[PDB]
């Protein structure tokens, strides 16, 4: 669950993402009805002193069984149109991205592993 | 019947710029088959898009449930997901970048994996200058 | 040095080879694509760079994990 | 099937596509040249001119022999063991 | 003999009927696909079938970390570290999608629950994907790995260091101060081991059991 | 000594060349003092010492990958300056630096 003003770690290639900065991008906003964010949810951050958008691939929260759980928040950022910005994810990603509402495709072409 | 047959030839049909078809394993578990295509316009990456699932439509099953088309306000990146098929429609300087033929044919192995480099937390929990 | 300066040759004769049994592929692009790699990234480096180019190619000859089709 | 040959046509069809190479022009190509000095092709652009002879004529091309296939006038006797013209 | 920890109930008023009925489902199930004896400690290889991909095959291994629930319903987390990333999974036994149960190695830990492994130095959650099975000889005990675990800095996902987790599998030494144990101590609660009233005897049901299992096949 | 200004070189300098002149001369003396170990030529590790005798460092939150590590991070400056504060008095002891 992720929600407004969440530390947030960034899994992708992105310059934005990965570059050195004095605080960790935190939450803005969670674009859903209910302020709780889950995986494959479009996230609002604050990132190196702007405002950028992100999807959710993964956190610390308990979920269904069979789904995976990770020890971090993990968030992959995305333009506006909704293209990545960055090229790779190396960390794992889980599987039921494919099955959500969204668009999921884009993500899962440039991730490398799946858990 | 709908298959990766009747796909290329659909492309070729519609003067695809560039045609690349993949065949993943079953170990990496995603797709039968990734295909990536290249567009002159973003006008192009559309009417092939939307006549391919249109071709679907037609020849799908009943128990086969439809395709959504990812990306129609993106410019340069346009996708369609189908049951054993995954299609990437994209601009040829967008595919340059981010290479997707290279990352599927080798996982670990890509380029642009060797260049990321693994975070390290300092010994004895003490940072330095 | 790469293992060998053979090796490299072979490498890159094998996957041209493979290059014309392609059916769906536009062989003009694998051809290009091979072309531009082989070269552009693996023209001159450093000996202990130049093994890992040759066993990233040669995952792809196999392609256990991939097969351009 | 036995298509009529001669040594005289396997030079002309060797040099049809050496002409529709892009890195190698008419103008410095002739029947007598070096690939690796009078050419300036790298020993990787070697392989692709190997590859022509091997869809062309449909026998395999070893790995082994293919490193002193050069000098394009080796090429044409390299070829002429296969229907063996005394001319 | 060692019976499978969900077969024996937990305390309470629900109808022995209940149990005979889930128990013989869990009987059909297990003759479908093996289920091997496995501990906490234990390192698993759960094959399974994902419905989101087209009915392929996910093989995930990693350290049991709890085994939890009674009945179908029984589960088990299982972690390990995956390219710097720590994921676990909770595996349902009885759920038709689990292809294969694997035990490529078989251990008990100090702990019953290992969750303190959060909090615990990676190394101690990373284990090889692609490890070769040992197996163990038919008769013997199944051996206990004495390994004491170094710990991250003090901000942890809970207090093991309180005496209600009751850890014995942690370098308590090396992380904490003499100060901090006594702080700990305040909560002892001794005279809790000894209430001879909280105590569940499981010595009839797990007979009954045995017989009923004995009968299925 | 601080005769000459301050201005010209920096403070985190300071403790450097300090412990080379230090390192040469007693150097079984420093140690005692900060509880060091042994003495060594890293100006990172001895101004490190310093900081956790004096108490003052504070704990930083970095997200990974097996979670959240509540890394410490020393207060550099503020140990430069004890350090040479201590040079300065006698409690270090008497050092020609000449
Ligand atoms: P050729 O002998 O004219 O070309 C030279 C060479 C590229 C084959 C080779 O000798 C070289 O200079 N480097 C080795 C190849 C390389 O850079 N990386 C290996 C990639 S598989
Ligand atoms: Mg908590």
């Amino acid at each position: 669950a992720i929600q407004k003003m969440t530390r947030v770690r960034v899994v992708d290639n992105s310059a934005l993402g990965n570059s050195p900065y004095h605080r960790a991008p935190r939450c803005i906003h969670v674009y859903k009805k209910n302020g709780v964010g889950k995986v494959g949810d479009q996230i609002l951050l604050a990132i190196k002193g702007q405002k950028k958008k992100a999807l959710i691939v993964g956190h610390c929260m308990p979920g269904p069984r069979m789904t995976p759980r990770f020890d971090s928040n993990n968030v992959v950022l995305i333009e506006d149109n909704g293209n990545p910005v960055g090229t790779r994810i190396k960390t794992p990603i889980p599987t039921s991205l494919r099955k959500r509402e969204g668009e999921y495709s884009k993500v899962l072409a440039i991730a490398q592993n799946f858990v | 019947k709908f298959d990766i047959d009747m796909m290329v030839s659909l492309l070729r049909q519609e003067n695809a710029r560039d045609i690349c078809v993949i065949q993943v394993p079953p170990e990496m578990r995603y797709t039968d088959y990734f295909v990536i295509v290249s567009g002159t316009s973003t006008r192009h990456l559309h009417a092939m898009a939307f006549y391919v699932v249109k071709m679907y439509k037609h020849l799908k099953c009943k128990r086969d449930p439809h395709v959504k088309i990812e990306g129609k306000d993106t410019d340069d990146w346009l996708c369609v997901d189908f049951g054993s098929m995954v299609i990437h429609l994209m601009l040829p300087e967008t595919r340059e970048i981010y290479e997707l033929e290279k990352l599927w044919t080798l996982r670990s192995y890509d380029d642009q994996l060797a260049q990321i480099a693994p975070e390290t937390v300092p010994e004895d929990f003490i940072l330095g200058i | 040095a790469p293992w060998s300066r053979e090796a490299v040759l072979s490498l890159y004769r094998a996957l041209l080879r493979q290059g014309r049994q392609l059916r769906y592929t536009d062989r003009d692009f694998y051809f290009a694509s091979i072309r531009r790699e082989f070269r552009k990234n693996q023209k001159l480096e450093d000996a202990e760079a130049r093994e890992r180019q040759l066993e990233k190619g040669l995952v792809f000859l196999n392609g256990k994990l991939g097969r351009i089709i | 099937d036995m298509p009529p040959l001669t040594l005289e046509g396997i030079q002309d069809r060797v040099l049809y596509v050496l002409k529709l190479y892009d890195k190698i022009d008419p103008e410095k190509l002739s029947v007598n040249s070096h690939f690796m000095k009078d050419l300036g092709l790298d020993s990787l652009d070697q392989v692709e001119i190997i590859m022509a002879m091997e869809d062309e004529f449909g026998f395999e091309i070893p790995d082994i022999d293919a490193e002193k296939l050069m000098c394009p006038q080796e090429i044409v006797d390299y070829i002429a063991d296969k229907k063996d013209v005394y001319e | 003999r060692f019976l499978s920890p969900e077969f024996i109930p937990r305390r309470g008023r629900t109808d022995p009927l209940k149990f005979q009925i889930e128990r013989k489902d869990m009987l059909e199930r297990r003759k479908v696909l093996h289920i091997p004896e496995f501990y906490v400690g234990s390192i698993l290889r759960v094959t399974t079938a994902d419905p989101y991909a087209s009915g392929k095959i996910s093989q995930f291994l990693g350290i049991c970390i709890q085994r939890s629930g009674r009945g179908l319903g029984a589960t088990f987390i299982l972690r390990n570290v995956i390219e710097g990333q720590g994921v676990e999974i909770c595996f349902e036994l009885y759920n038709p999608r689990v292809q294969e149960i694997q035990v490529v190695k078989l251990e008990k830990r100090l702990d019953d629950s290992l969750l303190y492994l959060r909090d615990a130095l990676p190394e101690y959650s990373t284990f090889d994907v692609n490890m070769k099975p040992v197996v163990q000889e038919p008769n013997q005990k199944v051996p206990v790995n004495e390994l004491k675990v170094k710990m991250k800095p003090k901000p942890w996902s809970k207090r093991w260091e309180r005496p209600n987790f009751n850890i014995k599998g942690i370098r308590f030494d090396l992380c904490l101060t003499e100060q901090q144990m006594k702080e700990a101590q305040k909560w002892n609660q001794p005279w809790l081991e000894f209430d001879m009233m909280r105590e569940y005897d499981t010595s009839k049901i797990e007979a009954a059991i045995w017989k009923e299992i004995e009968a299925s096949k | 000594c601080g005769t000459v200004l301050d201005h010209l070189v920096g403070e985190e300098t300071m403790a450097d060349y300090l412990l080379y002149t230090l390192n040469k001369h007693q150097r079984f003396g420093y140690v005692q003092h900060y509880g060091l170990g042994s003495a060594c030529d890293n100006v990172e590790r001895v101004l490190k010492s310093v900081a956790v005798k004096l108490g003052k460092t504070q704990k930083v939150k970095v997200l990974t990958g097996t979670g959240n590590v509540n890394i410490i991070q020393p207060n550099y400056p503020a140990a430069a300056r004890d350090f040479l504060q201590t040079f300065r008095r006698g409690l270090l002891g008497s050092v020609m630096l000449d």
